[PDB]
């Protein structure tokens, strides 16, 4: 009993889409987050994924192509035009994700305001004291999660976030170490994303579902003699 | 023809800073070569194929970009990096270079070691009379020079020349020379060389009197 | 600028007790983990004690646990370390250094240190002996003093080039060192050369003019 | 449906918990094969490449090249309070790489048709290493082993062939250059040596050539590839 996926039977030998669903031999299919598109037809040039005025995962098999829609994108209308053939007809499939302004739950330490990304919190590190260490806290407490957590650091980051993260602060005199985010939040499906706007590096990760236990971690951002750190806290149950 | 625009024209930075220059192309280009030129010498190959470093180029240097936007980046600027940098394309005839980005490096605020010279007695016999005034090893580059003959300014006949930033000590140097006829030189006594620099509120003057 | 100033170090007899204080300036003292770290004669670094930002919890490695006691007065921007039952092994140069959870507990600032000497030997003044027989090399033997330091200068400091002041060494329980100065054959003995040895612990100053044998 | 291995563990060759041996499922995925598993993954992640994780289902594509016969991607399912393990690795075939090994180490995991120790070439030189391919259908691996910088990013980007007249050669995307679709790419690193290659399956529209540049210290080299059909 599956759902979400879309199947395009355009050959001979689950929402089913066929020739009837085309308009003037065009299929303006609008994919959603974590939605798997499937087609079964002999493509013209054995290839599709391009620009037409971004494929995370595409598997090309004989007379069959599987595509999973990505979870984060900033392009308004980034499309893919699978041009196929069946019988004596030529059909084209235009895939495009639903435009949604996903707001990154994190701290923008940079000062540029013409960024392609939107952060819930922000702290211009360039204004911070030299030889200082200011915090920018971030918290989450939803039953189910579908969020993007990251930061925009104009300088070096510590550690490699968010594949590696920094353990939370100890009340007693105990050390805090660097761990892999996989083990820290104790889930499997962790998407990772990286981007760069000039000197500003921006690294983030996606979380989907409900976490096992309420967990917290930290990521450190330094620029010249100034420094800062973002503390994240996600709640279970 | 492809126009390569280099910005900024002058890149001022203090040692250690993470700096980046930009080579903006009129149309799309598949690669950009980078060459470094220091005064007195021809250009030197620096960055090959947008990102590859020429032999001996320090790892702090880096190149990136595509299409109509390329760049050169220095992670921790060192004093020896002060030079002019040129980007070069050849995705279509003709091969075109960039205007250049001259790298200015911040330094200790240095006062110029001024020194004035009266015209040589050899030149006097020939009928001429040029007064030379050197202003060496100063920082910042911004500076002004005027000649005060017996108090009055004489901008007519003044030639000025400036060196680019010294790669060793990051300072600048300038030479000024007021030329005069032997007759006009003899008609006055005081010959002053006034210089206005950030290092002082009052101008650094250097005058010589024909006794 | 951030500044940490250790103070209070000196000579303590075996089993004695001494308190070292550290003055902090130029930052929010209350937001940083402070720690005392000492450097042995073997030039190794050892964490003595550490304290949290609010002064609540503390840690001491088993080597000194119970003996020493760290403390901080955030109102006065001070860090104190009361060391009791001092042993000879505690002889070291003690640094006052800071950390922050927001910089991965990095020691980004250290003071110049205060020198602790744990010994029962009695304070003994030095005995300067001259060392006399191209660039002629003269010497100045400083023998049988305690404790460190000793300042050896040549011609009241003017003679600085070609001067090697070798480190001091324990003979039986007293120190002994020497300083080698190398001048051309022309200025000696035509012009005078004198080593100025001072021992502040014993309140003693000696000036030995080097003459030929 | 002719190249699908389906393992049904939830509620076109269909395997079930009978093909398992001691709750283990060793799967030999042919180069032209797909694997679709239907189960509830223990940690929802797997495969200690190109994989797609969708809800209670997972699909994996066979990689063209395999370095060690032991390398494998392992999934663990939990159906009816029971644990089943699926080991997936491609059929071990020691394919040769049609390219030039510029490196000098001989204990490599990769075998090249041609080779040219760049360390021996003169400084400030630029020596060529040509590799040619001439078959109606292709199923080959083309790459190089450079101990230093590689120009451009090979083989996703490549360098146009030399012009007889005085025209410049540019950097192009391999997909456009050879004009085929599912070009698989693969990278590897043995110490300082970089091993970048690409696979090729099927015929080719037009005989075309390209170049990839490898430099090390003051020495340089370049590999010119040429593939033909029609
Ligand atoms: C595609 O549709 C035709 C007609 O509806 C049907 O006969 C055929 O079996 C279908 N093929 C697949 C793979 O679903
Ligand atoms: C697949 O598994 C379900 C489990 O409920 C079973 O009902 C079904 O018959 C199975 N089909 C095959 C082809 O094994
Ligand atoms: C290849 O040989 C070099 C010889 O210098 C050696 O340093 C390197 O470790 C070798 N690589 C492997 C994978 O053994």
């Amino acid at each position: 009993y599956p759902h979400n996926i879309l199947f395009t039977n355009l050959t001979n030998d689950p929402k089913t889409y066929n020739e009837s669903n085309f308009v003037s031999n065009v299929l303006e299919v609008e994919l959603n987050d974590g939605e798997l598109f499937v087609l079964a037809c002999e493509l013209i040039n054995k290839k599709c994924f391009q620009e037409g005025k971004k494929s995370n995962k595409i598997i090309y098999h004989k007379n069959l192509t599987i595509f999973k829609a990505p979870f984060y994108v900033t392009s308004k209308d980034v499309n893919t035009e699978c041009t196929c053939k069946f019988k004596n007809n030529n059909y084209k499939i235009v895939l495009k994700p639903k435009y949604e302004k996903k707001v990154i739950h994190g701290c923008n330490f940079s000062s540029n305001v013409s960024s392609k990304h939107t952060f819930t919190d922000s702290l211009d590190i360039s204004l911070v004291d030299d030889s200082a260490h200011i915090s920018c806290n971030v918290h989450l407490s939803e039953p189910k999660y579908n969020h993007l957590v990251g930061l925009n650091c104009p300088g070096d980051i510590i550690p490699d976030c968010f594949f590696q993260v920094y353990q939370p602060e100890s009340e007693e005199l105990e050390p805090s170490n660097i761990v892999y985010l996989d083990s820290q939040i104790n889930i499997g499906d962790i998407e990772y994303y990286e981007d760069a706007e000039g000197d500003d590096k921006i690294k983030l990760f996606g979380i989907v579902g409900s976490i096992p236990k309420t967990t917290s971690f930290t990521c450190i951002c330094k620029k010249d003699k100034k420094s800062a750190y973002m503390t994240v806290t996600i709640d279970s149950a | 023809q492809i126009v390569l625009s280099q910005s900024p024209a002058i890149l001022s930075a203090s040692p250690g800073e993470k700096v980046t220059m930009t080579c903006r192309a009129s149309s799309s280009v598949t690669y950009i070569h980078w060459y470094q030129q220091k005064p007195g010498s021809s250009p030197k190959p620096w960055i090959q194929a947008t990102s590859s470093l020429a032999s001996g180029v320090p790892a702090r240097f880096s190149g990136s970009g595509s299409g109509t936007s390329y760049s050169l980046s220095i992670s921790r600027v060192e004093a020896e990096d002060a030079a002019t940098y040129y980007c070069q394309q050849w995705s279509s005839n003709p091969l075109t270079f960039g205007a250049g980005t001259k790298l200015e490096l911040k330094r200790a605020d240095a006062a110029p070691t001024v020194s004035i010279f009266p015209p040589s007695s050899e030149q006097l016999t020939s009928g001429g009379a040029s007064v030379v005034c050197f202003l060496n090893n100063f920082y910042p580059k911004d500076i002004n020079v005027k000649w005060k003959i017996d108090g009055s300014e004489r901008q007519n006949g003044v030639l000025n020349s400036w060196t680019d930033q010294d790669s060793k000590d990051s300072t600048y140097s300038m030479s000024s020379t007021l030329t005069l006829t032997k007759d006009e030189y003899e008609r006055h006594n005081s010959y002053t060389c006034e210089a206005t620099h950030k290092t002082s509120t009052s101008p650094i003057v250097k005058s010589f009197n024909r006794n | 600028d951030v500044k940490l100033v250790e103070s209070g170090g000196g000579l303590v007899k075996l089993g004695g007790s001494l308190k070292l204080s550290c003055a902090a300036s130029g930052f929010t003292f209350s937001s940083y983990y402070m720690s005392w770290v000492r450097q042995t004669p073997e030039k190794r670094l050892e964490l003595v004690a550490a304290i949290n930002n609010n002064g609540g919890s503390t840690y001491y490695p088993d080597t000194v646990k119970g003996r020493f006691t760290i403390s901080r007065d955030n109102a006065k921007n001070t860090l104190n370390l009361q060391m009791n039952s001092l042993k000879s092994e505690d002889t070291a140069l003690y640094y006052c250094t800071r950390q922050h959870y927001g910089n991965l507990y990095f020691f980004d600032y250290w003071g110049q240190g205060t020198t602790l000497t744990v010994s029962s030997a009695k304070t003994t003044p030095p005995s300067v002996y001259p060392l006399a027989p191209s660039m002629v090399t003269l010497g100045c033997l400083v023998k049988g003093y305690f404790p460190e330091p000793v300042t050896v200068t040549w011609n009241s400091g003017s003679l600085s080039s070609g001067v090697h002041t070798f480190p001091a060494v324990l003979e039986s329980d007293l120190y002994t060192l020497s300083s080698s100065v190398t001048v051309p054959s022309s200025p000696w003995p035509s012009e005078t050369v004198t080593c100025n040895v001072a021992h502040p612990a014993s309140s003693t100053k000696v000036d030995k003019k080097i003459v030929p044998r």
